[PDB]
RNA sequence: UUAGGCGGCCACAGCGGUGGGGUUGCCUCCCGUACCCAUCCCGAACACGGAAGAUAAGCCCACCAGCGUUCCAGGGAGUACUGGAGUGCGCGAGCCUCUGGGAAAUCCGGUUCGCCGCCACC
RNA sequence: GUUUGACUGGGGCGGUACGCGCUCGAAAAGAUAUCGAGCGCGCCCUAUGGUCAUCUCAGCCGGGGACCCGGCGAAGAGUGCAAGAGCAAAAGAUGACUUGACAGUGUUCUUCCCAACGAGGAACGCUGACGCGAAAGCGUGGUCUAGCGAACCAAUUAGCCUGCUUGAUGCGGGCAAUUGAUGACAGAAAAGCUACCCUAGGGAUAACAGAGUCGUCACUCGCAAGAGCACAUAUCGACCGAGUGGCUUGCUACCUCGAUGUCGGUUCCCUCCAUCCUGCCCGUGCAGAAGCGGGCAAGGGUGAGGUUGUUCGCCUAUUA
RNA sequence: UUGAGGCGCCCAAAAUGAUCGGGACUCAAAUCCACCACCGAGACCUGUCCGUACCACUCAUACUGGUAAUCGAGUAGAUUGG
RNA sequence: ACAGCUGGUUCCAAUCGAAACAUGUCGAAGCAUGACCUCCGCCGAGGUAGUCUGUGAGGUAGAGCGACCGAUUGGUCCUGUCAAACUCCAAACUUACAGACGCUGUUUGACGCGGGGAUUCCGGUGCGCGGGGUAAGCCUGUGUACCAGGAGGGGAACAACCCAGAGAUAGGUUAAGGUCCCCAAGUGUGGAUUAAGUGUAAUCCUCUGAAGGUG
């Protein structure tokens, strides 16, 4: 399971690429979604490769972001352990995070918005003109690499 | 091209194949009593006569076949689509 | 054979056994084919249908298995051909086959030939097959009369082994009569 | 295009690879299809008759009856529904 | 006419003589020079002039460079020196000129050029160890008459 | 299928070559023209009638790779080319990096001298 | 009284990319422009159509560029005509027979990708009548893509409907269809001049200036064959190659057509250097003198006249 | 002696007053390899409100409550309330 | 008088939101019919902008030609080259259909049908692929995104280059870009090169700088 974050805007981006991001529930910059590692989903992220940051996050990181940015299908309600417990098939955020990572469920199945609306990266990111191997922030990331970004966009 | 004066083919009247004779359609003479003839006289006056002041068009490089197919037994003719032919000569 | 661009005919075309242009026209009828084939000593008749992996023979008869019913004469003649067609046709009727089109392969459509004799046989067995009566040999020749009259110019027996001296088109009748009979073990 | 006939720009699609040259096997020309069956359209260069407009090569339509020995296949050209008259010789079963 | 007009490969390959008439003859006199009766393998040293940029070299340039190169080899090794030089490329690409303004612009046929990809051997000479510096000099003069920068590369030769 | 008939795929099946196989069995070559039929001339062929002879042809069986073909390993080659991205480089033609794909020639070693279906048949 | 068309790197001249077919352009589905590259069609054929039987071709080899025999020979022959495609017991050849190049009426595709649009074309049926074949079957012209034409009117084909109170006769009007042309080819019946001109507009489009380009033009550089009595490099300097300028010319059509006043000249001001003189230098085929070539250098100077509107240029006498 | 790479130098002439936007900069305020911390939109996050759409209630298109990560730019033009 | 030509056509707001193309036209400064925009009524459960897989279509790039074809070297089999109108080969990629996931639709009615009303048929630029042309801020295609009709941030200025798509108001954090001054933020750190003021110039009509040469 990988974490997808849009880092590049819609202006001038191919329509078929933009539509791919929308099918992945991301409609704004800094919006994140969790995607299972299947052949079908793999093709989608590869197509979006140049306007996104992705990679498998750690259990902890996912829990921090879920706690801080997860939302119900509708409404303001904070998604904390109690919320997770009173609305989901799990006992707390950790159980949900683990399930998401092991691809046993999805945010929607548990009554949560498929989108984690992140905050801009504190301290700024590495740039949207180059991929990770060139010092940029685009493309596939290391688990440590994704965590750094996700935590900075806490 | 060449073409047989007589040959077996379908007669739409007899409703069966029979020997037909092929002849080129000879132009029938005009009577000068058709409506268009009366309109020409009626409408022609002082100055330009509209459509009646026009003169005969030109010629296509080759004309289509204009034939009559006569049934050799019932004596009734029928017409067919023509085809472009520079010349058409009958064999016999 | 000569290079990458070289065109090798279909196998049955190389072997000179199948006329593919004729085959297509034959298959257009949608009906089963009455495959009439000859050999120097025998005559074969098969009712073949089209199949996913190749032709299907639903019924057949060989001039050799003619003896099984009481045939003591040679097997590469007119009477032999007719009877083999009738036998195949009868077996065809038993298999649920009602109609067929005559396939003569690479043989010639010669009037009074053995393939038409095979055809007449199958038709008499009950099979509806597109045909033309004046292309079939007259009854007597099918019986084998042409051979008896040939032996009439004796001096030396036509047949080497002893089936008979003057030959018997009557034997043909006996066999046909045996086949047209309802009982018969097909 | 310099001309607008049916065979314009069909040099490739209507030509056989040298080895597939010559009269095609009869088996596929006599194949039978049922209404509802999905069929791929592809002209066989060696078979003159029973063809369709070359523009439709590669289409995958639905057999919806027949006219004589030829089949009536339904396709969608862009957004428009069309009916194509074509023989088995230029058709193949999908899957 | 300047080479600036034809040096680039910005046009389709235009070589089909069955659809092109009035093509000027090539000015290139020879492609095989020196002792053409001998083999290249009969020499210890093999030096090639390599083109560093992909370009088109007009037949007039091939002749001028080949001439100035072989002419040197002749002057230093004699009219029958023990060496052999080869110009491996042939001017296949036909050239046009629109010589009315931009109306019916398709140019009339004016010449021919050889398309050479970067890294290719334009010239390859074969000589003995003694005459190695002479062939290097012929090539120096040769690369001054063709558009691209070149490399004088010693292939078979380690008396260095 | 101890030799047959009709085929499907239509060279992995072609080209070329070696060895083996037939008393009332099979296919043939073979023998022969009164007939059905036949040659713009020839029973050559086609057609019909037939077994004295033969396994030399064909055919069937076993096998050889020199040529042609199919596929596979390794090498060429992740090269050539290329879909997506870049305030990367270059005067410029053009190149490079990241991401997703990925040849052809040729060399070398294997493979391939058909496979499969229905029917009939010591 | 009117007409005298359109397209178009402005317009005219030329051409027709004004109706059609093929290869390529076209970016491996489909679609795709230019006065894009190659080139065709406005017919021809009673067989050069149709079917059936028999048969297999180019080309090469061997035996007696005509003929005869044998062998090799998947296709290079032939198939009316462009091009591309198709075809070998055939779609080709030979022979024989035959008239389906038939009447009627449709389905569908095309024309017009997608996506509406006529004529025309094609594919595939049915009804009727036929041809050939043993039969399956083939024949809705030519193996496939060019070979085409509205309404009105006339002529023609077969039957029927109809013309003002009514009957007879004459002569009309109509349903279906064939033929006759509009090539500017989805169809007007059609020549020019205007500097005597006029209006509407356009910088949607030309002349002039500007702008882009730099083939042309000007100048430079690299290499240095060559000659210069010997000597590449005092001097001259080919070929080829690389450039700089924006003075000429050409191209483009960005700017202005509710106007940015023309050429040449003159007068008055500033500037550039690729330097003609002058200053300071280097080389010399530098004795001197007079030169030739080169470097730095734009301070100053670079003038007067004869022909020509001339710019330019030719010519004269002066001049550093 | 010879091979390769980095930066620079020569080649390098234009018209009113030179230029990297200017000043000005040389172990840089240049260039290349790395790295650290910051500044900086109406983007993104967040409070309140408005419009529009939809939902619940309603006679209501009057209130009230709810939903919008998946509503909020716009020439010609179509539609509608004032 | 008529004009297909120029000019002008007067209050507020909310929703949607183009076409600068195709066919025909005495037509190219105009129309009509399609494409596309919008509004209304109808239908009633699927739909398909993305990806994956399966079943099909294809000869462009590249490559190669003792595989055709036609070009194109030399020597006494060998040796030297090519193709827009060549192909024994052959991608990436585009594309028909189907399934799966995704997204969407069944009170926001999708997909589709029927009807009213248009506007539009001078387009332009960037990138990729092009064809013509010495070239062009050239002409003419194609796919896509943008300008046109797109604010705000950056780029000295500057339709289409970068960030970015935007209700009002308010706090905060970033993007592009930038942190010596002008000017918000470093005269930041480790290390090396450059002496030319090279340079302090992504892209570009716009920022030149070449062949050749450099103890
Ligand atoms: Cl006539
Ligand atoms: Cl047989
Ligand atoms: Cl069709
Ligand atoms: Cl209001
Ligand atoms: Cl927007
Ligand atoms: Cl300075
Ligand atoms: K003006
Ligand atoms: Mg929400
Ligand atoms: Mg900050
Ligand atoms: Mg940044
Ligand atoms: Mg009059
Ligand atoms: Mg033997
Ligand atoms: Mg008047
Ligand atoms: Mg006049
Ligand atoms: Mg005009
Ligand atoms: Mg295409
Ligand atoms: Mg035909
Ligand atoms: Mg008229
Ligand atoms: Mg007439
Ligand atoms: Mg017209
Ligand atoms: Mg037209
Ligand atoms: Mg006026
Ligand atoms: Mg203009
Ligand atoms: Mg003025
Ligand atoms: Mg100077
Ligand atoms: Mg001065
Ligand atoms: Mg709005
Ligand atoms: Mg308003
Ligand atoms: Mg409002
Ligand atoms: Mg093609
Ligand atoms: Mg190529
Ligand atoms: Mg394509
Ligand atoms: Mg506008
Ligand atoms: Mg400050
Ligand atoms: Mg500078
Ligand atoms: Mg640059
Ligand atoms: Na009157
Ligand atoms: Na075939
Ligand atoms: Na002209
Ligand atoms: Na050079
Ligand atoms: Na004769
Ligand atoms: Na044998
Ligand atoms: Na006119
Ligand atoms: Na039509
Ligand atoms: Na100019
Ligand atoms: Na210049
Ligand atoms: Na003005
Ligand atoms: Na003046
Ligand atoms: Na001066
Ligand atoms: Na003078
Ligand atoms: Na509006
Ligand atoms: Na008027
Ligand atoms: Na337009
Ligand atoms: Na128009
Ligand atoms: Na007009
Ligand atoms: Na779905
Ligand atoms: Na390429
Ligand atoms: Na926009
Ligand atoms: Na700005
Ligand atoms: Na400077």
């Amino acid at each position: 399971m990988h974490a997808l974050v849009q880092l590049r805007g819609e202006v001038n981006m191919h329509t078929d690429i933009q539509d791919t991001l929308e099918m992945l529930n991301i409609h704004h910059v800094n919006h994140c979604t969790l995607v299972p590692e299947t052949d079908a989903y793999r093709g989608m992220v590869a197509k979006v490769n140049d306007f996104v940051a992705f990679g498998e996050p750690s259990q902890e990181t996912l829990e921090t972001v879920l706690a801080t940015r997860a939302e119900p299908l509708e409404g303001d309600a904070d998604v904390d352990d109690e919320w997770v417990a009173e609305h989901t098939d799990y006992d707390d955020i950790s159980g949900l995070a683990f399930a998401l990572l092991s691809e046993e469920t999805t945010l929607r199945e548990q009554g949560l918005s498929p989108t984690l609306r992140l905050h801009p990266p504190r301290g700024g990111h590495d740039g949207v003109k180059h991929p990770v191997k060139e010092g940029g922030q685009l493309g596939k990331h290391d688990t440590e690499g994704i965590d750094d970004l996700l935590e900075a966009m806490r | 091209m060449q073409m047989p004066r007589r040959f077996n083919t379908y007669c739409p009247h007899c409703n069966e194949h029979q020997e037909h004779e092929v002849e080129k359609v000879r132009s029938g003479r005009q009577t000068g009593m058709k409506w268009i003839d009366r309109q020409r006289e009626r409408n022609s006056g002082i100055g330009n006569d509209g459509k009646f002041s026009k003169v005969p068009g030109g010629d296509k490089p080759t004309k289509k076949t204009d034939l009559k197919y006569r049934c050799g037994e019932c004596g009734k003719a029928h017409l067919r689509e023509g085809w472009r032919a520079g010349r058409l000569e009958f064999q016999e | 054979a000569t290079g990458p661009r070289y065109k090798v005919p279909m196998r049955r075309r190389r072997e000179a056994r199948t006329d593919y242009h004729q085959r297509l026209r034959l298959l257009k009828s949608g009906k089963p084919r009455l495959v009439a084939r000859k050999s120097n000593k025998h005559v074969r008749a098969q009712l073949v249908t089209l199949g996913p992996n190749g032709d299907d023979t639903l019924a057949s008869a060989h001039s050799s298995d003619l003896a099984e019913y009481g045939w003591e004469a040679p097997t590469g003649n007119m009477p032999s051909a007719y009877l083999t067609g009738l036998l195949a046709g009868l077996r065809a009727q038993e298999a649920g086959v009602e109609e067929a089109v005559l396939d003569i392969g690479l043989n010639s459509p010669t009037p009074g030939s053995k393939v038409f004799a095979i055809q007449e046989g199958a038709i008499d067995a009950g099979l509806d097959i597109p045909h033309n009566d004046d292309v079939l040999a007259d009854w007597q020749r099918t019986r084998g009369a042409h051979i008896a009259e040939y032996d009439e110019q004796l001096e030396e027996p036509l047949y080497s082994g002893d089936f008979d001296a003057a030959d018997l088109p009557e034997h043909f009748d006996e066999l046909r009569e045996t086949l047209l009979d309802g009982d018969i073990e097909l | 295009p310099s001309s607008n006939g049916p065979l314009e720009g069909t040099r490739g699609k209507l030509k056989n690879k040298p080895r597939d040259r010559g009269t095609s096997p009869p088996q596929r020309a006599v194949e039978e299809f049922d209404d509802g069956e999905k069929v791929h359209l592809k002209i066989d260069p060696s078979v003159p008759n029973g063809r369709f407009h070359p523009r439709f090569d590669g289409q995958t339509g639905t057999v919806e009856g027949k006219q004589g020995d030829a089949y009536k296949v339904d396709i969608v050209d862009g957004g428009k529904e069309k009916t194509i008259i074509v023989t088995a010789a230029h058709l193949r079963r999908q899957e | 006419k300047p080479a600036s007009m034809y040096r680039d490969i910005d046009k389709p390959a235009y070589t089909r003589r069955e659809y092109i008439t009035g093509i000027p003859g090539s000015k290139i006199a020879q492609h095989k020079m020196g002792r053409k009766q001998k083999d290249a393998d009969d020499y210890p040293v093999q030096i090639s002039l390599i083109v560093e940029e992909t370009v088109q070299l007009r037949h007039g340039s091939l002749e001028a460079s080949r001439l100035s190169a072989n002419r040197h080899l002749i002057k230093e090794l004699g009219e029958e020196g023990d060496y052999k030089m080869t110009l491996r490329k042939f001017p296949h690409q036909v050239l046009r000129e629109n010589k009315d303004g931009m109306r019916a612009a398709f140019g009339k046929i004016v010449g021919t050029a050889a398309r050479v990809q970067a890294g290719e051997q334009l010239f390859t000479a074969y000589c003995n160890v003694e005459d190695a510096e002479h062939v290097k000099e012929a090539f120096r003069r040769a690369y001054n008459k063709i558009t691209p920068s070149c490399r004088i590369k010693v292939e078979r030769g380690e008396e260095l």
